[PDB]
This record gives C-alpha cells, sequence and structure tokens, in this order.
C-alpha cells in the first residue's frame, strides 16, 4: 500500500508477533540499506531460524549485498544445516536459486551455491553425468555460470570422457569466447590427450571464427607438437 | 426501516507510521494482559383401555 518505508515499519511490526514468516522475513531484506539489510537478516535469525528457505534468502541476501567470500561462508554454514538440520539440497532449489540470482544478483553466488549443490547433495557415483545434463539444463535457463559449474564438476575431478569439454568449448563458442576455449582445450589436453577433442576442437573453432592468421597460427601450435595423427596435417 | 436501524452505526469497518506506534503499544497491552415435563399437553391417539 503506496509507501515502502511505512510497509517495512508496518512489516517489523507484524513479525515481532509473527516468528514464522518466510515472506515477511524476505520484504524485511528488502528494506534497501545494505547495513540494515544484514542486520535484518541476522535478526530473522534471531527470529524462527534459517531452517529450508531462510537460508537462501540469506544466500541471496549475500548475493546482492557482498562479495564472493562471505558468500561462500554463507554456502557452508547452510550445507552444515543441510546435514545438521536434516534438510537435504533439493536440485530444483538449486536451479532457481541460480536463476534469480542471475536474473536480480551477481552471478558469483549462483555459482557458488552450483558448486555446493553439485559436489554436496547430487553426486551419486563418481561420474557426475547426471549433474553435468543439469548442469547444461541450468545453463539453458541460465547464464554461463552454470557451464562454468559443470566444467568445475568435471575438469577438476579426472575426466572420463573429454566430450563433456569438447561440449563446453562449444558452449563458449555459441558465447563468442575464443580464449576461454583456448583454456579449455589446454585443461582437457593435460587432462586427456586420447582423442581429437582437445587440440583438434580448438584448431576447427579457431579455423571457423574468421581469422585466417590466427587459424594458421592454431593450426602451426597443434601441428608443430602435434598430438594426435596425420589429421591435424590435413587441417 | 432497515436502512433507518443500519444508519446509527459507523462505518469505519489516522496516519500511517504513528499506526504502527499504536500497534506497538498495542502489543506491550496484550503482552501484559498475557503476563417427561415436556411431554404435558401432547396427545396419544389411542384409548387409555388399551395399554395393558
Amino acid at each position: 500500500l503506496e509507501e515502502p518505508e511505512d510497509a517495512r515499519i508496518m512489516l517489523s511490526r507484524a513479525v515481532e508477533c509473527c516468528p514464522t514468516s518466510v515472506e515477511l522475513w524476505l520484504a524485511l531484506a528488502r528494506l534497501e540499506t545494505y547495513e540494515n539489510a544484514r542486520k535484518v537478516l541476522n535478526k530473522a535469525r534471531e527470529n524462527i531460524p534459517t531452517d529450508r528457505h531462510i537460508w537462501i534468502t540469506a544466500a541471496k541476501l549475500e548475493e546482492a549485498n557482498g562479495n564472493t567470500q562471505m558468500v561462500e561462508k554463507i554456502i557452508d554454514r547452510a550445507i552444515t544445516s543441510l546435514r545438521a538440520n536434516g534438510v537435504e539440497i533439493n536440485r530444483e532449489q538449486w536451479i532457481q536459486d541460480a536463476e534469480e540470482c542471475d536474473r536480480a544478483g551477481s552471478v558469483a553466488t549462483c555459482q557458488a551455491v552450483m558448486r555446493a549443490v553439485i559436489g554436496i547433495g547430487i553426486e551419486e557415483e563418481d561420474r557426475k553425468h547426471t549433474w553435468m545434463e543439469d548442469a547444461d539444463s541450468c545453463v539453458a535457463h541460465n547464464a554461463l555460470e552454470c557451464a562454468r559449474a559443470i566444467y568445475a564438476y568435471a575438469l577438476q575431478v579426472f575426466p572420463s570422457k573429454k566430450s563433456v569439454w569438447l561440449r563446453a568449448a562449444y558452449f563458449e563458442k555459441n558465447h563468442g569466447t575464443r580464449e576461454s576455449l583456448e583454456a579449455l582445450l589446454q585443461r582437457a589436453v593435460a587432462h586427456c590427450p586420447k582423442a581429437e577433442v582437445l587440440w583438434l576442437m580448438g584448431a576447427k573453432s579457431k579455423w571457423l571464427a574468421g581469422d585466417v592468421p590466427a587459424a594458421r597460427s592454431i593450426l602451426a601450435l597443434a601441428f608443430q607438437a602435434n598430438p594426435n595423427s596425420e589429421e591435424i596435417w590435413l587441417a | 426501516l432497515l436502512n433507518q436501524k443500519l444508519g446509527k452505526i459507523k462505518t469505519l469497518g489516522d496516519d500511517t507510521a504513528a499506526w504502527i506506534e499504536r500497534s506497538r503499544q498495542l502489543q506491550k497491552e496484550k503482552d501484559l494482559a498475557e503476563k417427561a415435563r415436556d411431554l404435558q399437553g401432547l396427545t396419544v391417539e389411542h384409548a387409555i383401555d388399551s395399554f395393558r
């Protein structure tokens, strides 16, 4: 009703008598005062404690009014709540939080939450292939943060299949990132040079970009050492 | 007639922030407060002698 300040004051006066009100706590989190926003989050903690959704609200607040260090600290606190409070991490909640932190806030906390949900909560047997598919689907709904989370979940562990790295490089090309394609090629070549997806894919991306001299330089780089068969020579 | 009856009752069913102060005072106030006879005349459609 026509007044955000009066609304905040009324919500503070009501929440003093309404502890279990997630919507009221979230409204108070938007009080348009960073220090007072942190104070309101601390009061909500002193209110009905952060069990399931107030953790997500605090993560979003850290995404907006804060940096990545405090965001990661809050993510670790939520992971502690993921076992002490007795509430496992849900894939839909992680995807919704990533989308909200990409649309409104910074993508750093979205990526941190995606990493915390792909490492803890969603990990079944040595593969994280389902995690890779979920992160690709989130990349179809969010920014490149989901693709970066997929890369963190896959490339950091021993890459059993370089095709995930090739798909990430193709997505980076769809994002117009050639230096990121080179970095992914370097990571995959030093982790799994057992196919034509590390150096050959980068050489093809350079030869399909539009810079003929840069394509020739990339071909020279990939054919001098030649970490493949004579296919690099044909290219 | 109903309109005559429904006129003498105010239909308020002043400010905003001091109203929230009023609400705070009301919260303080409520916190302090917390601290065989019925069958006479009935007719029977039967002869009295008919009852053994």
